[PDB]
């Protein structure tokens, strides 16, 4: 967990920057219109800008309430039970494995009772 | 019927109350004395143990009041009299005429008349119930409208008990509407000195008090300026006045009337492992889901709000706290990042006072527009008056800041309520930890698969 949540949180950092860099971008584009119109032109098939003078940053702020109530979620320490099926993972291949191949073998094992069924009409 | 005629005592002050507002065109002396009553019962209400004392005197007093207008009113139908208080006062009776010393139209008839008789009315209710009867009032209260009666009882006692969140949020979002609405002296400076006085709890019962005080003030200027005369800024003078204060003084009445309710709550009071039970029901999880939820969690819901209001009101100085946010945020411990706050919560505050500067405009000592606003060469233009804050002859920019300045001091309350959060270890006993899960791999309980 200590690795996980301090990369992550500088996932959050990048969010929450995007938060503050997108608000600079509106606010500039908002200011002045006539340079960037001129200009950004171009630059707005690169970026479209904001409005004239739903609207605003709603689908990535609700998204932001949500990482939040995760985050807090993270750092409680439910998680063991997580923990469990985690390690868990490690093993259930080769089980599986054998699982799979046996119940091959099993199939075509079963497969062979059925002739010798065949063969108990010929008994 | 009986019970309900017992019941049936605030209604007499609210038929008074009634009258005193709106009362079509105002007889100067009329509204005054209706204003004049209305800030007497305010300052009974809160002596309330003084008004208990002298409620009933009280009562009496306002009917008298009721009754010398009326007979004042016949007065006047005679003009010899008239010119003889003219004369004894010196003050000229043109004004009297301008109020109208004639027994005027149906309507105007049928008012005065009905607000003597809503007076007399009164009265009678004022004789029929005593004042103790009143006391006993204060408690209140086939098969299922009784139990539905019972359920409603539980639910106004838990209202009452939230009633100091309520209320504080309710005083807070009729200060934010009505400086929104419109900004003027006093009117923001009393809210702004509201939320000075919301961290500390003392001061808060007078506090509210004084804002009760500064509101009365305001309605009483605003009837006062209710119409401007001289004719020779700053000054309403609206003429419908229908509600220039009436949304802040039923806001201070509503508050009042909490307090009142509060204390009634009380004197009923008088009379008559968590952590499983959460585990058991919905009711239970449900409970302590909601009130855990928010004391613990209420860093995380101010940062909902403040991302929310940074969002919506996107300014320059609006998101320079906000990078201060980020900062807190950076530091990943709880005790330190709790430790920066207070010094946080004053920056906060002093970011209100800025922000609210800021809107301000057109100081009342020149009326011409500002010199440093200009149509020079000077490097500013039309981007920075449009970002800028500053009322002329183009505009006075949107007042989102205050809503979000709003959600800023309730996150500075709510990170008081986080004080007491590391604090009140009662409440916090509540909140080693890695022992008590593993036994729920698969919980039988209908709460446990969900969660």
């Amino acid at each position: 967990t200590r690795a996980q949540l301090v990369l992550w949180d500088c996932l959050i950092l990048y969010n929450v920057t995007v938060i503050i860099s997108k608000n600079m971008l509106s606010l500039l584009s908002c200011v002045f219109v006539e340079q960037m119109q001129s200009n950004f032109c171009w630059v707005i098939q690169l970026f479209s800008l904001v409005c004239t003078v739903e609207a605003g940053i709603i689908w990535d702020s609700i998204c932001f309430f949500f990482l939040l109530l995760q985050r807090r979620i993270f750092l409680s320490h439910y998680f063991l039970h997580v923990s469990a099926d985690l390690k868990a993972t490690a093993l259930q291949a080769s089980r599986g494995f054998a699982l799979y191949n046996a119940a091959n073998l099993k199939s075509i094992n079963f497969h062979r009772q059925i002739e010798e069924k065949s063969l108990a009409q010929l008994k | 019927v009986t019970g309900i005629y017992v019941k049936y005592w605030i209604y007499v002050c609210a038929g008074m109350f009634i009258v005193v507002s709106f009362a079509g065109r105002l007889v100067v002396y009329k509204i005054v004395y209706m204003f004049l009553f209305l800030l007497c019962l305010t300052l009974f209400q809160v002596y309330y143990t003084l008004w208990r004392k002298l409620l009933r005197v009280f009562w009496w007093l306002v009917v008298a009041y009721t009754m010398l207008v009326l007979i004042a009113v016949y007065t006047f139908q005679f003009q010899d009299f008239p010119t003889y208080w003219r004369n004894l006062t010196g003050f000229t009776d043109e004004q009297l005429g301008d109020l109208g010393l004639e027994q005027f139209s149906v309507s105007e008839l049928f008012s005065s008349i009905l607000i003597p008789g809503f007076f007399l009315l009164a009265c009678i209710l004022q004789l029929h119930y005593f004042h103790r009867p009143f006391m006993q009032l204060t408690d209140l209260e086939l098969d299922l409208a009784a139990s539905f009666s019972a359920v409603l009882t539980r639910i106004q006692v838990f209202v009452r008990r939230l009633l100091e969140l309520h209320v504080f949020k309710l005083v807070a979002l009729y200060t934010v509407w009505v400086a929104l609405k419109e900004v003027s002296v006093m009117n923001l400076l009393l809210v702004v000195l509201w939320a000075f006085a919301l961290p500390y709890p003392r001061f808060r019962p007078m506090a509210s008090c004084l804002s009760t005080v500064w509101t009365c003030i305001i309605i009483v200027c605003k009837m006062l300026y209710q119409l401007k005369i001289v004719n020779p800024f700053g000054v309403r003078k609206g003429y419908p006045n229908l509600g220039y204060i009436q949304n802040h003084l039923q806001i201070l009445l509503l508050l009042v009337f909490e307090a009142v309710v509060y204390r009634r709550q009380e004197h009923y009071r008088r009379q008559h492992g968590t952590r499983q039970r959460l585990d058991q029901d919905l009711l239970s999880c449900l409970k302590y889901f909601i009130n855990f939820f928010f004391y613990k969690f209420g860093l995380e819901i101010c940062f909902l709000m403040a991302v929310n209001v940074i969002g919506q009101r996107m300014n320059f100085m609006v998101i320079l706290h906000g990078c201060w946010l980020v900062a807190i945020l950076t530091r990943r411990r709880r005790e330190a990042i709790a430790r920066l706050w207070p010094n946080y919560c004053l920056f906060l505050t002093l970011f209100l006072l800025y922000q609210y500067l800021l809107c301000l405009g057109m100081p009342p000592a020149l009326c011409i527009d500002y010199p440093w606003r200009w149509s020079k060469a000077i490097p500013m233009n039309s981007a920075l008056i449009k970002w800028l804050y500053l009322p002329d002859f183009f505009r006075a920019p949107n007042s989102t800041n205050l809503i979000s300045d709003f959600l800023l001091l309730l996150c500075a309350s709510q990170q008081w309520q986080v004080f007491s959060a590391e604090r009140t270890e009662e409440w916090q006993r509540m909140a080693g930890e890695p022992n008590p899960i593993p036994n729920f791999i698969h919980c039988r309980s209908y709460l446990d698969m969900l969660k």
